[PDB]
RNA sequence: CGGCUACCCACCCGACCCGUCUUGAAACACGGACCAAGGAGUCUAACACGUGCGCGAGUCGGGGGCUCGCACGAAAGCCGC
RNA sequence: GAGGGCGUGAAACCGUUAAGAGGUAAACGGGUGGGGUCCGCGCAGUCCGCCCGGAGGAUUCAACCCGGCGGCGGGUCCGG
């Protein structure tokens, strides 16, 4: 024996996609070649991105992939987003800036190119800055997801906050034992 | 397109013989078996193969034409040259040279032109 | 039937072409482009082997 | 992104003047592996089921 | 696919993943919810409060037909007429406002939120909230009641 | 002193037992094949001295030695003409083998042709008049 | 006899299919990759008249 | 291919029909070419056969130039007989060979009223 | 001449007969005379989580309808007031 | 070597032949040794592919250009 330590071999990590998809592979191959020969942080986190799941990438929304940019700064900058940007019902006017996504919905497209902005992909980002000089990434509300608001340590023991399983929100159905304190006890 | 073509044919083709050893192409526009990238003849936009004569004297050699895609009835031009070894060598050594057509697999052509002349000549 | 990407569809009723995720996605083309050759490195091609 | 012009043969063999502009559709991305999703589910609902 | 499930994989194993101490042979616990007061009390309990017991009124013939009224919100109060109508109604012209029908749409009941710009409108709903209400007198639209 | 292939080293493989499962010598229900035992008694997985040994990954032999025929070639298994003249590249290196289902009849002929191309051939001389 | 043997595509995923399917039709590596002989076959696919 | 769908491709119940066919379908079954003399000059392509046929062989362990006679039509066992071909047992005893009547070519029919009949409506469905 | 090897034999050392219930099995614990074939975590519904795909504040035709009568067509294509 | 439950014909079991062995019941793992079947090879003679200096024969390019087709490459984006 020598090492008396806990053998933790492999870290955490997620090394090639598991996405079988072919352009996706192109852009991990681009990225990948930019991350280990452009010295750029950008080009790491970016191609740790598209390690990442489908599910750990949050699609963007068109109200706060304004919003990020109307910051002071951010004029003349480009928006990177790994990542998909829908369209928004609430905003009403849409800047003059850039974009350089993944997947973006029809609707979004169409009031971008209404809006007078430039939408681009990742091989015309590439092209466009190696570095990623003028770019600022995004990511997505990962912690307002429906499955997200089922996780705590208890549904109710310091009231806990953390939204149990039941069929139907309403009356008869985990609302007695527990909920208040004339049937038993209360949480 | 062609890493798109590689990317999709270097898996459930007619071709990949996976069969009890490494990848085999088999490829009938080849100059090295290696199912490989930069040994390719059917989805670059130059591709350069070797050939032997119908005739039996002679070796033949298949170029791409780069200058019209998607029509094979004259997409790839082929020529006959029947010399004695040395001066077909030199040929296809300045033909590959000389030219900006595939740097690349220079000593594939070669050494399947010369293996397929040690082939023919007895 | 189907259309460009201009225009819809004018058989089907709610169809568009799909998007496009590299436009132009000749990778040696990019790879061999002076606009990513001007920010590498350097051709780093020593092996230091282990030495006895 | 752009649209060639395919010659249309004739019966014989011969190149006709006439020239249609490629259309989309075969510009369209290729994604073998959603055609075989899609593929295997079709072919999962083309069987009688069997035996019982 | 059988050839993807574990129990292809797990051939050879004697007690096939299941111990060979425990040996769960048809139903060690009970069946369904059994024992939701006796023996199973730290998981009925503790993981779904409020599952035991009577709660309020009990209406007889009760049907989720009368109570029927989709809410609508101010943010969704625009995008139900189209975004060319509002522009070429509110581009200068007059003190003329456009009418956004609700119930044609299928929503009975306005409600509040924010974002409602400065070109009024006219709603006519069943139902509005206090709040929907002062928005739409502070943006200067009117408050239309329909039946 | 048939073609006699580029530089092979001595070949080693570790042991050359093809390890004998427990128990195959008592009874002849038992095929010779090797199958792990998962047994709370058995000596052979509580790797007692003086018993069989099991196979593991440290009987992995030489990468530059793996799949190494004797004679210092690969060996690729052959069916026709042109999966012979598949190894036109790289026939100093690896061998060809014929299938047991091919004839007499085109047998002569895959080996007239590995024969032109200089392709070794591990069976020649069977199947004939 | 109560397997579930049918599967349900989404539309959009059907036609995503047709569309890539169609594309990869069009270039010559793929098609000669699947195996058929294109040799001698002139431009790539091919339009014939409405006479036949 | 096969379009109506009240005749099988099912190679159990074509064998069943086959084996257990009636003697009006087995004749049908039995059925013969004709020679090339004999089609030039009726305009017919096959023909069921019968007792009184003059018969070559073209193929099997006896190969043409033996224009015979039949003698018997075994239905049952789907084979013909006929009195040229010949083969002896141990005991010297001659017995017929088994031929089967698709392997053979008729050079001669019998002549009746009702092949003319069969003759003409032959004809008149071949146009 | 050379040859590892499912061939046979001898010699030195180690070596109790496998599977399980068990804190403990070679056990004076139980099953096993031998051999060939069959033989044990499948399927439906529901839920939860993870992953991949398409669309994305929308999504889904599984319910029907439309095409000419087609082996594969009990498939597939389309509906959109 | 298909002779009437007759295609193919394994294991358990038995007979015979050939070889080997036999006091610690038989059987096994590691290490060798001996014997036998079989395989590949020629056994004091088997290695090849290239260049050059030497000895004979037989041919015609190549070195340079005229004749000719097909492609590679950029410029006037000339002619559309
Ligand atoms: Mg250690
Ligand atoms: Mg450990
Ligand atoms: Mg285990
Ligand atoms: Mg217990
Ligand atoms: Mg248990
Ligand atoms: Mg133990
Ligand atoms: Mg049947
Ligand atoms: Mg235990
Ligand atoms: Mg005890
Ligand atoms: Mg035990
Ligand atoms: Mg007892
Ligand atoms: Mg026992
Ligand atoms: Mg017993
Ligand atoms: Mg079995
Ligand atoms: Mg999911
Ligand atoms: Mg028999
Ligand atoms: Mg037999
Ligand atoms: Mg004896």
């Amino acid at each position: 024996g020598v090492d008396i330590r806990h053998n933790k071999d492999r870290k955490v990590r997620r090394k090639e996609p598991k996405s079988q998809d072919i352009y996706l592979r192109l852009l991990v191959k681009l990225y990948r070649f930019l991350a280990r020969r452009t010295n750029s942080t950008f080009n790491q986190v970016v191609l740790k991105r598209l390690f990442m799941s489908r599910t750990n990438r949050p699609p963007l929304s068109l109200s706060r992939m304004i919003r990020k940019m109307k910051l002071p700064g951010r004029e003349n900058k480009t928006a990177v987003v790994v990542g998909t940007i829908t369209d928004d019902v609430r905003v009403q006017e849409v800047p003059k800036l850039k974009v350089c996504a993944l997947r973006v919905t029809s609707r979004a497209r169409s009031r971008i190119l209404r809006a007078g902005g430039k939408i681009l992909t990742f091989d015309q980002l590439a092209l466009d800055s190696p570095k990623g000089c003028g770019t600022v990434l995004l990511s997505g509300p990962r912690k307002g997801r429906e499955v997200y608001r089922h996780f705590g340590k208890a549904p109710g023991t310091p009231h806990s906050h953390t939204k149990p399983y039941v069929r139907s929100k309403g009356r008869k159905f985990e609302r007695a034992r527990g909920r208040r304190a004339s049937r038993g006890y209360k949480n | 397109s062609a890493h798109l073509q590689w990317m999709v044919v270097r898996n459930c083709s007619s071709f990949l013989i996976k069969r009890n050893k490494q990848t085999y192409s088999t490829e009938p526009n080849n100059l090295k078996a290696r199912n490989s990238f930069r040994y390719n003849g059917l989805i670059h936009r130059k591709t350069v193969g070797v050939e032997p004569a119908a005739d039996g004297k002679g070796v033949v050699v298949v170029i791409k034409r780069r200058s019209g895609q998607r029509k094979p009835a004259t997409s790839y031009v082929r020529t006959t040259i029947n010399k004695n070894a040395r001066a077909t060598l030199s040929s296809i050594r300045h033909m590959i040279r000389k030219n900006k057509y595939r740097p690349d697999l220079r000593m594939a052509a070669i050494r399947r032109a010369s293996a397929i002349l040690r082939s023919q000549k007895p | 039937l189907y259309g460009t990407w201009r225009k819809a569809a004018s058989l089907k009723s709610n169809y568009n072409l799909p998007m496009h995720k590299m436009i132009n996605t000749d990778l040696s083309r990019i790879l061999k482009s002076p606009e990513i050759q001007r920010a590498l490195r350097a051709p780093r091609k020593k092996i230091h082997r282990r030495v006895l | 992104c752009a649209r060639p012009l395919i010659s249309v043969y004739s019966e014989k063999g011969e190149s006709s003047g006439k020239n249609v502009t490629l259309p989309a559709v075969f510009k369209a991305p290729i994604r073998p592996d959603i055609v075989n999703f899609v593929h295997t589910n079709l072919r999962k609902n083309n069987r009688q089921p069997y035996a019982v | 696919p059988s050839r993807l499930r574990k129990t292809r994989k797990l051939r050879g194993h004697v007690s096939h993943g299941h111990g060979r101490i425990g040996k769960h042979r048809k139903h060690p616990g009970g069946r369904g919810n059994a024992g939701g007061l006796h023996h199973h009390r730290i998981n009925f309990d503790k993981y779904h409060p409020g599952y035991f017991g009577k709660v309020g009124m009990k209406h007889y013939h009760l049907k989720r037909n009368q109570s029927f009224c989709p809410t609508v919100n101010l943010d969704k109060l625009w995008t139900l007429v189209s975004e060319q109508t509002r522009v070429n109604a509110a581009k200068n012209k007059t003190g003329a406002a456009p009418i956004i029908d609700v119930v044609r749409s299928g929503y009975y009941k306005v409600l509040g939120k924010g974002k409602l710009p400065k070109q009024p409108v006219i709603v006519k709903a069943k139902f509005f909230s206090r709040r929907a209400e002062e928005k739409i007198k502070s943006v200067g639209g009117a408050c239309v009641l329909v039946a | 002193a048939a073609l006699r292939p580029l530089v092979k080293p001595k070949i080693v493989k570790k042991r050359t037992k093809k390890f004998i499962r427990h128990q195959s010598d008592r009874y002849v229900k038992i095929k010779r094949n090797w199958r792990k035992p998962r047994g709370i008694d058995n000596r052979v997985r509580r790797r007692f001295k003086g018993q069989i040994l099991m196979p593991n990954i440290g009987y992995g032999s030489n990468k530059k030695t793996k799949h190494m025929l004797p004679s210092g070639f690969r060996k690729f298994l052959v069916h026709n003409v042109k999966e012979l003249e598949v190894l036109l590249m790289c026939n100093k290196s690896y061998c060809a083998e014929i299938a047991h289902n091919v004839s007499s009849k085109n047998r002569k002929a895959i080996v007239e042709r590995a024969a032109q191309l200089a392709i070794r051939v591990t069976n020649p001389n069977a199947r004939l008049r | 006899t109560w397997r579930r043997w049918h599967r349900r595509v989404n539309t959009t995923q059907k036609r995503y299919a047709i569309c890539s399917a169609l594309a990869a039709s069009a270039l010559p590596a793929l098609v000669m990759s699947k195996g058929h002989r294109i040799e001698e076959v002139p431009e790539l696919p091919l339009v014939v008249e409405d006479k036949v | 291919m096969k379009f109506n769908p009240f005749v099988t491709s099912d190679r159990s119940k074509n064998r069943k029909r086959h084996f257990n066919a009636p003697s009006h379908i087995r004749r049908k079954i039995m059925s013969s070419p004709l020679s090339k003399e004999l089609r030039q000059k009726y305009n017919v392509r096959s023909m069921p056969i019968r007792k009184d046929d003059e018969v070559q062989v073209v193929r099997g362990h006896y190969k043409g130039q033996q224009i015979g006679k039949v003698v018997q039509v075994y239905r049952k066992k789907y084979v013909i007989y006929i009195e040229r071909v010949q083969r002896e047992k141990a005991n010297g005893t001659t017995v017929h060979v088994g031929i089967h009547p698709s392997k053979v070519v008729i050079t001669r029919l019998k002549l009746d009223k009702d092949r003319k009949k069969i003759l003409e409506r032959k004809a008149k469905s071949r146009q």
